[PDB]
RNA sequence: AGCUAGUAGGUGGGGUAACGGCUCACCUAGGCGACGAUCCCUAGCUGGUCUGAGAGGAUGACCAGCCACACUGGAACUGAGACACGGUCCAGACUCCUACGGGAGGCAGCAGUGGGGAAUAUUGCACAAUGGGCGCAAGCCUGAUGCAGCCAUGCCGCGUGU
RNA sequence: CCGCAGAAGAAGCACCGGCUAACUCCGUGCCAGCAGCCGCGGUAAUACGGAGGGUGCAAGCGUUAAUCGGAAUUACUGGGCGUAAAGCGCACGCAGGCGGUUUGUUAAGUCAGAUGUGAAAUCCCCGGGCUCAACCUGGGAACUGCAUCUGAUACUGGCAAGCUUGAGUCUCGUAGAGGGGGGUAGAAUUCCAGGUGUAGCGGUGAAAUGCGUAGAGAUCUGGAGGAAUACCGGUGGCGAAGGCGGCCCCCUGGACGAAGACUGACGCUCAGGUGCGAAAGCGUGGGGAGCAAACAGGAUUAGAUACCCUGGUAGUCCACGCCGUAAACGAUGUCGACUUGGAGGUUGUGCCCUUGAGGCGUGGCUUCCGGAGCUAACGCGUUAAGUCGACCGCCUGGGGAGUACGGCCGCAAGGUUAAAACUCAAAUGAAUUGACGGGGGCCCGCACAAGCGGUGGAGCAUGUGGUUUAAUUCGAUGCAACGCGA
RNA sequence: GCUUACCACUUUGUGAUUCAUGACUGGGGUGAAGUCGUAACAAGGUAACCGUAGGGGAACCUGCGGUUGGAUCACCUCCUU
RNA sequence: AGGAGGUGAGGUUUU
């Protein structure tokens, strides 16, 4: 059933930006809170905040430039039923460098532009943009 | 559209007859006209043609359209097959080159000449 | 029986009569035996009593291997005086267009049953002409293009 | 959709230039198989070539590496190196010669002929150069090779004029 | 390479209506003929044959043969399954695929560095020589591959520990045509027996077959037998689907609601496999009131094998088995999360001044409308056809064809898997306009209905068709031709 | 020289697969609309379709279960909207 | 629009 959590907040976060819901939330988890830590580097939101301690629950609060959602397009990437890698040079650049392919890598989580800088690789969680 | 499935059972592709299987990847082939007739076309295209069922060195008879005006071709005849189709007859999907050790090019043509065998003449 | 199934979907027969025809010795032998291709013979006005028009020979393989006999070669309709004028007559102002239907034999001559057909008009086009002059009215307003 | 019992392994002998059921005697009754065992059809493989931006698809033209083959099949010997492409033995087909007592042959080498096909080459010259094998060596030969002939079969260039 | 006379010795093919670069004439007249398609050619062909003239390549031009591309038309990058092809009829479940949260540890998948190697040849880059080129050649890169040594521990995973937030059990109730068996009540129909009782009954748009003075039909009494349970009963409920409908009892499954306690990922989806599986049909033994395949008789029609009528067997009913096919549909596979809403039906529960049936709501099933969004549109729209994830199945133009053969199952009828040869260049789905409907609604008509007088019956004249001749010149053919041109 | 075991080829008997042929027979496609009826597209004039059984010279018809991928709505009377 | 009040199909299938 809950094959996914990572697959499940990026559902959210879209659901939520076309809903134009201020703030949404969710269980927390380490992956999540590094994946929102990475987004929140990039400015994609306004900040992610967990609460609780028997039940850690994640909320993230949705940028608004204007009408239009700050976020437009966000896909998994590496999903449970397909694992991708790439090299250390090989990384996908979305957008000829707008926006950013996370990339969960040996030393953490991190971004396709802090990848290429530290020169190794990982796992491609998602593209956003 | 699942990876599982893809990799339990690949993707294949469908394989495609070709027009002319008499043929077996042959430019033309050889063979004697069992019989020389004409054939009634189909509704738009009223005109009369003409056919001859020809069997080839393969064991198999085909039927070949005769091109031209005026048809230098008979039964018993050594003829040359090299294919092509007519949507305006029905089940026929060859064509006879005329001027092939039985026939001679379309009489008192001038137009088309490498086309239908005549040699260009001095004047 | 050599209906002439055209004339016989179209136009329907209305008079005839018996008579051979002249020919020699190439294009006959095999009319005694019946192959011929007689569909739609189109005979008209001439001099000599409107001599046989529009069909041809059969393809059978009496051939010299050259042609089959005669690509085209004259035969000739027999009628003494009867139909010369009065046919250019009917032919002009009447509609009915005599034509060739069937072969047959009183054992040795191949007669020429040829039946006088009326002129069937032609299926209305009004709608093809339309679509020509369409299509090249749009390939010729393809100039505003660089 | 089941296959296999010399088949899976072990214990010893023999055999191999060396490991090993390669083989023998005994014992254990396993081994392989849904990742496709067994069986049927097809197929020389690779570097590469064509088509593609790419992943892909087709194929193995020329050349190079490897494999297998030498009328079909079986077997062995010599030789370090073969079950031998112009060594040997034998079964079968075919062909040829014979004095009718009896013998020879295998162009998938160069050419060339008959048949097939849509369709594809001269029965040339030379060891002149390289290479190959033999030999003190000069030197022998090489249809490898190099050059020559035909074909517009493909690529390139020039000309029929200003 | 130098001299030798003279341009003197050397150009063809295809196409010319759109795809695609190119226009005129002559002749034939759906004929002859061109073609890859669209499509030409029915007296005026830039399309056919020829001629003239233009265009595209050129010692080479066109046809044909094979691969890929365009074909995103096998799509992993990069398709879809409600109506175009496509969700198995439904459920269980193994191998298999994936997998909630936290810690430690392993280095397996993954990432980094280094080594050897990826034969040469060939592609490519920088250069060089053949009159430049074709061709050859030097150097370099590449050949994304493979194995080894050492690190990285974020993720997936091996191992060891945990948690409830998932998944199950227990406590207490609620609703339910959930399933099976055994009894039981009434209405109604049929039949039998009894009484009264006469010329008709039955039936159709109309008639007749059919029954009937032997006493029918009709009406009161009693009895026999089979099927289903009028109302409640409802876009109501239950069940995985099929399906389930008087009442009672017995055995029993499933769902939801209330928190509480417990195990603690034990989970999700499945090929093969297993079970259930409307109706019809098949076998065995009963039963049969009505209904009625097939069949018989009477109607209709030009004929009726059928819709009209009277009969009428199998079956419909029960018990045990076989068959496993349906428009088995929500034409929408199962599970988990998110996303505006508006109105509803039914159930449980807290809750409020229960002031009353009402008030604030909240959970389980279900109906309609509808926003964003999606879709080719119709339309889905919190029970998505929307946003995503996990898994299985299915589709690759139509017919042939869910057909033959082969395999398996079944007593049989048959069911499952499942093609090719061949043929066509379309097949199809949504939607618009018109047309049509022995479709509906509305309004009109010497049109219908109501009256009056005419033709076809008789004589004569005018025109036409048929015949005839030397012509019976010729034109027109329902309304809209026929004392018409005239 | 004799002989034993291992084959290879040949032969016999019995099987399996494939091809061609085979008197005859069944179904399908194309062409003519030639013959016959009108089953479907409208309420197609008996609404069809799907499953299944039976019948007919055939499109089909009838018996039982299911769907709307069907039509008027209400030729009148009511009372709710 | 909640429940039941009823027509009108033997009268034409082809092109
Ligand atoms: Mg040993
Ligand atoms: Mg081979
Ligand atoms: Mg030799
Ligand atoms: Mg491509
Ligand atoms: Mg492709
Ligand atoms: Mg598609
Ligand atoms: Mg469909
Ligand atoms: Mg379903
Ligand atoms: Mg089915
Ligand atoms: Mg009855
Ligand atoms: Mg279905
Ligand atoms: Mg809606
Ligand atoms: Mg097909
Ligand atoms: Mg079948
Ligand atoms: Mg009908």
């Amino acid at each position: 059933s809950m094959q996914d959590p990572i697959a499940d907040m990026l559902t959210r976060i879209r659901n939520g930006q076309a809903a134009n819901k201020a703030a949404v939330t969710m269980p927390s988890s380490k992956l999540k809170v590094a994946i929102a830590n990475v987004l929140k580097e990039e400015g994609f939101i306004e900040d992610f905040k967990v609460e609780g301690d028997t039940k850690p629950e994640l909320e993230l609060t949705l940028k608004y430039f204007q009408g239009k959602a700050v976020v437009e397009s966000i896909q998994r990437v590496s999903r449970p039923g397909l694992r991708i890698y790439k090299r250390k040079d090989e990384l996908p650049k979305v957008m000829a460098g707008l926006g950013i392919a996370v990339v969960s890598t040996s030393k953490g989580v991190m971004t396709d532009r802090a990848a290429r800088q530290a020169g190794l690789g990982g796992e491609i969680i998602c593209y956003v943009a | 559209a699942t990876v599982n499935q893809l990799v339990r059972k690949p993707r294949a592709r469908k394989v495609a007859k070709s027009n002319v299987p008499a043929l077996e990847a042959c430019p033309q082939k050889r063979g004697v006209c069992t019989r020389v007739y004409t054939t009634t076309p189909k509704k738009p295209n009223s005109a009369l043609r003409k056919v001859c069922r020809v069997r080839l060195t393969n064991g198999f008879e085909v039927t070949s359209y005769i091109g031209g005006e005026g048809h230098n071709l008979q039964e018993h005849s050594v003829i040359l097959i090299r294919g092509g189709r007519v949507k305006d007859l029905p089940g026929v999907r060859y064509h006879t080159v005329r001027g092939a050790l039985d026939c001679s090019g379309v009489k008192d043509r001038k137009q088309a000449r490498s086309k239908y065998g005549v040699k260009r003449p001095k004047a | 029986i050599a209906l002439n199934k055209r004339a016989r979907h179209e136009y329907f027969i209305e008079e005839e009569f018996e008579a051979g025809l002249a020919l020699q010795g190439w294009e006959v032998k095999s009319l005694r035996a019946g192959k011929a291709n007689i569909s739609d013979s189109y005979v008209l006005l001439r001099d000599g009593e409107a001599f046989l028009f529009g069909a041809n020979i059969t393809p059978m393989a009496v051939a010299s291997t050259h042609v089959v006999c005669d690509p085209t070669r004259t035969r000739k309709l027999l009628l003494n005086q009867r139909e010369l004028d009065s046919l250019y007559g009917r032919v002009n102002r009447e509609g009915y267009t005599v034509v060739a239907l069937s072969l047959y034999w009183k054992n040795a001559w191949c007669k020429v049953k040829i039946g006088v057909a009326k002129g069937k008009k032609q299926h209305d086009k009004r709608s093809d002409i339309k679509e020509r002059e369409w299509q090249v009215d749009k390939a010729r307003i393809m100039k505003n293009a660089h």
